[PDB]
RNA sequence: UUUAAUGUUUGAUGUUCUAACGUUGACCCGUAAUCCGGGUUGCGGACAGUGUCUGGUGGGUAGUUUGACUGGGGCGGUCUCCUCCUAAAGAGUAACGGAGGAGCACGAAGGUUGGCUAAUCCUGGUCGGACAUCAGGAGGUUAGUGCAAUGGCAUAAGCCAGCUUGACUGCGAGCGUGACGGCGCGAGCAGGUGCGAAAGCAGGUCAUAGUGAUCCGGUGGUUCUGAAUGGAAGGGCCAUCG
RNA sequence: UUCCUUGUCGGGUAAGUUCCGACCUGCACGAAUGGCGUAAUGAUGGCCAGGCUGUCUCCACCCGAGACUCAGUGAAAUUGAACUCGCUGUGAAGAUGCAGUGUACCCGCGGCAAGACGGAAAGACCCCGUGAACCUUUACUAUAGCUUGACACUGAACAUU
RNA sequence: UUAUUAAAAACACAGCACUGUGCAAACACGAAAGUGGACGUAUACGGUGUGACGCCUGCCCGGUGCCGGAAGGUUAAUUG
RNA sequence: GAGGACCGAACCGACUAAUGUUGAAAAAUUAGCGGAUGACUUGUGGCUGGGGGUGAAAGGCCAAUCAAACCGGGAGAUAG
RNA sequence: CUUUUGUAUAAUGGGUCAGCGACUUAUAUUCUGUAGCAAGGUUAACCGAAUAGGGGAGCCGAAGGGAAACCGAGUCUUAA
């Protein structure tokens, strides 16, 4: 999975 | 040692002294000693034939410490003051 | 195998005749010049270890 | 902000009060000036600090035109 | 700071010497005092020289 | 001190030379071969190049470091020591709680003997005035203390002068304060001193800040050790420096 | 590229924080890590108009493949155990399970997703570790390479100082 | 061009410029022998930057780099 | 009868939307889309190797693995 | 169950059953218990028809003080 797309 | 990151004890405090090597090669001897030789006469190769000081050892002292009852002559070894008188006490005689 | 020895605690520690160590003190090496005359005199004798670290000297010196 | 610092204690105070026995030597009390002062027997050191020159008591009294506090030791 | 150290050396035979410290800028003349000097056990003129 | 001189050691730069060495110039042979080797010639030539030592440059490459506290971390502050409050009338007691200082000075600003007494104000008085020096009176420490704050100080610890080096060496009953390392107070002994007629007082300074363990070394001294033996080097011990 | 800012004025619209033209107060453009123009090109960014339409007002009906039922074969993720309602409060601070109280006959089938802080992957953000990797530099220390001289392979003669 | 979330304004490009290089070339891969550059020879070859074309490209050499200079100051191995 | 010319099949690509997302498929189908005589495209063999290659440059690609491939050893690395 | 100041917690972990799965071993050192011997105690390698017997090389203990030379029931400090 790439969770860096998830927005912060 | 280890004191958690403080400077331990073995380290903040000073070094002394120097380790003699004469120290190594000289020993003393008993009044108790003087009776498990064999001749009645007491030197230094008495004293190593009968397992009393080590091989190396080349000086040696007689200390007040004990008793002997036996006249003893003695060879080539130092003597303490009271024990010169011990042994002349008990009919013995100390000569270097 | 043996146990080594810490030798940098066998050049600054010495087994007294009942079992305790004996030292040198601290604070006699340089700025000698600041200090009182009794200060440096007291610091002169040698001392014993106190009761809490002999338990760490004697880890250091399972010979002695 | 501008603050933040402080000494550390310096442990002063009375150390033996009234009536206690103390040995030859003794420090009585330590102080910064001689809110005490040294009475028969009683010495004072170089920062004022109150010591016993023999054995016995401490005792306290005012004595004196000013009403000021005493410190003696009164031998057993 | 300013104020350097010297050492006073003993008159007599001995190397025994006691070290203080002097102003050098004010005070350009060279200290002088009689201390006991513990080897030969008496009270003599001591002079400086440097540390 | 200079010059010039004969015999004489090099050191350098320059100019020639060929015989080391180069030749990715030509020709021949091995040889059916633009490798290579030998040979014959030209060009260079003690240069260039390589080896050991050495100075520079060297993120081209490599191994690593780049603190903590913190009302999240960063940015900002702070980090040891001294005084006062918080601190709840013994000691101790936290906060990025409220407030200020230190990292010295002084052979006199230390010891002793003798002596002495402050601020401020009014009043009279040459320049002199709101404030100098002088006389008197009020007053009672509201002054002073080498440098912060507190506690002290008249028997003065404040001010003045004569003489001086105790701002000594070896020790130290007994106490205080620290987890420790350590730090502090101390009468009294031994030796030798200063002041005073004498009793006495003196081991720095009114007290409390003015500081840095160990290692590694440096410098003097010593009745210690000295790898066959006599020395020496090095080590130790004492004093002291970074 | 402009923070203040939707700067101000004109155009286009019934109405324009975008667009186009212009001004100059350029927080903080600018000349080959180019300045300013530019026909032609572009599955390039923005804006306007005509055609056209189910994008929409506002959806209706039809045709096919699933979903549904009958027969055959037959998975999966998940899962402490379950006799597994609501509301107000309490409570490791957002309750199916606790307190009070109200409602509730037993068991399927087709649907929909409000909750089970649903499933999935030991949070990529953030902090910590005296953790890692790789990258930078006038951080520290080294070093390849490049460069300096000395001696060696390296000799003959003659000048000047 | 980011095989498998980015096709672009990013990359390349013809053109321009500066810089090095005289041939056993500079440079690169190789402890080295060699090889590519090149069976090329400055109208050529490597590196750097900009980016068809048009009008153009102003001032600064104080700092860092680079090119040149050698009087002087300082300075290693070596000698002693 | 020129062209990194034009429209457009094969052939090579991958811009948009729907779908699927325990897929028909570990990157695809459908309908539209770009190039299509060239810096094209493709079969067969060969060469370049891991701090190394190759790169019209995305830290891309080197067997569904890449800011340092895979396999075996050091090795039971070390883990406050 | 774990972790915490604190968990019904909507914090962690486990679908279930069976089997396997985590404080060992060597050598040194100190304290304790027990046994042998006692101002003494005990051997290593090795030899040995071999758990016997020999082997005392060594180790610890009965004496400390000092940096040390050295002295010794004392010794060091100091001129004392
Ligand atoms: C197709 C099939 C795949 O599913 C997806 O790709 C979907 C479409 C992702 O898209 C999403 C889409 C996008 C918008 O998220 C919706 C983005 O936020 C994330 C990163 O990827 C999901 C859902 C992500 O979820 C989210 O990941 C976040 C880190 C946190 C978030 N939640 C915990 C808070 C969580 O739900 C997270 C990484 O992919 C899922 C991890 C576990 C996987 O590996 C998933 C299951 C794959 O295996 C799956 C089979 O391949
Ligand atoms: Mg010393
Ligand atoms: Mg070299
Ligand atoms: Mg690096
Ligand atoms: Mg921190
Ligand atoms: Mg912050
Ligand atoms: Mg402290
Ligand atoms: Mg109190
Ligand atoms: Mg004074
Ligand atoms: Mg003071
Ligand atoms: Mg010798
Ligand atoms: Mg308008
Ligand atoms: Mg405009
Ligand atoms: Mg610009
Ligand atoms: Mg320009
Ligand atoms: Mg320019
Ligand atoms: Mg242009
Ligand atoms: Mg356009
Ligand atoms: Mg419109
Ligand atoms: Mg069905
Ligand atoms: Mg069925
Ligand atoms: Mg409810
Ligand atoms: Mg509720
Ligand atoms: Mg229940
Ligand atoms: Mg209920
Ligand atoms: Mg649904
Ligand atoms: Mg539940
Ligand atoms: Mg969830
Ligand atoms: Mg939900
Ligand atoms: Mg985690
Ligand atoms: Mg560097
Ligand atoms: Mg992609
Ligand atoms: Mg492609
Ligand atoms: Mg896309
Ligand atoms: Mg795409
Ligand atoms: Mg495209
Ligand atoms: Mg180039
Ligand atoms: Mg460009
Ligand atoms: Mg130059
Ligand atoms: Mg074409
Ligand atoms: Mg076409
Ligand atoms: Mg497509
Ligand atoms: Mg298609
Ligand atoms: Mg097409
Ligand atoms: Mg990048
Ligand atoms: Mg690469
Ligand atoms: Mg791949
Ligand atoms: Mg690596
Ligand atoms: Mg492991
Ligand atoms: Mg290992
Ligand atoms: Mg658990
Ligand atoms: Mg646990
Ligand atoms: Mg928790
Ligand atoms: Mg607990
Ligand atoms: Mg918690
Ligand atoms: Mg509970
Ligand atoms: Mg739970
Ligand atoms: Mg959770
Ligand atoms: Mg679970
Ligand atoms: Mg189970
Ligand atoms: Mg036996
Ligand atoms: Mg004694």
């Amino acid at each position: 999975g790439i969770f860096s797309i998830f927005v912060i | 040692g280890f004191e958690g990151g403080q400077m331990p004890l073995y380290r903040r405090l000073p070094k002394f002294g120097f380790t003699s090597r004469k120290a190594a090669i000289t020993a003393e001897i008993r009044l108790s000693d003087l009776a498990k030789v064999e001749g009645g006469v007491v030197d230094l190769n008495t004293l190593k034939a009968a397992n009393i000081i080590g091989i190396q050892i080349e000086f040696a002292k007689v200390i007040l410490a004990g008793e002997v009852t036996t006249p003893v002559t003695v060879r080539g070894l130092r003597v303490t003051k009271g024990a010169r008188a011990a042994i002349e006490a008990a009919g013995g005689k100390i000569e270097e | 195998p043996k146990i080594k020895t810490v030798r940098g605690a066998a050049k600054r520690f010495k087994k007294t005749g009942k079992g305790g160590f004996k030292h040198k003190h601290a604070n006699l090496r340089h700025i000698l010049t600041k200090k009182a005359t009794k200060r440096k005199r007291h610091l002169r004798p040698k001392a014993m270890v106190s009761k809490g670290d002999l338990g760490l000297v004697i880890a250091c010196l399972p010979y002695a | 902000t501008r603050n933040g610092r402080d000494s550390e204690a310096k442990r002063l105070g009375v150390k033996r009060f009234g009536g206690e026995s103390v040995l030859a030597g003794s420090i009585i009390v330590r102080q910064r000036g001689t809110k005490f002062h040294a009475g028969a027997n009683v010495g004072c050191g170089r920062d004022h600090t109150l010591f016993a020159k023999a054995d016995g008591k401490v005792k306290f009294e005012v004595k004196g035109p000013k009403n000021r506090k005493f410190i003696s030791i009164e031998a057993e | 700071g300013i104020r350097e150290k010297i050492k006073l050396v003993s008159s007599a035979g001995t190397g025994h010497f006691y070290t203080t410290t002097k102003n050098k800028r004010t005070k350009p003349e060279k200290l002088e005092l009689k201390k006991f000097d513990p080897v030969v056990r008496q009270h003599v003129i001591y002079k400086e020289a440097k540390i």
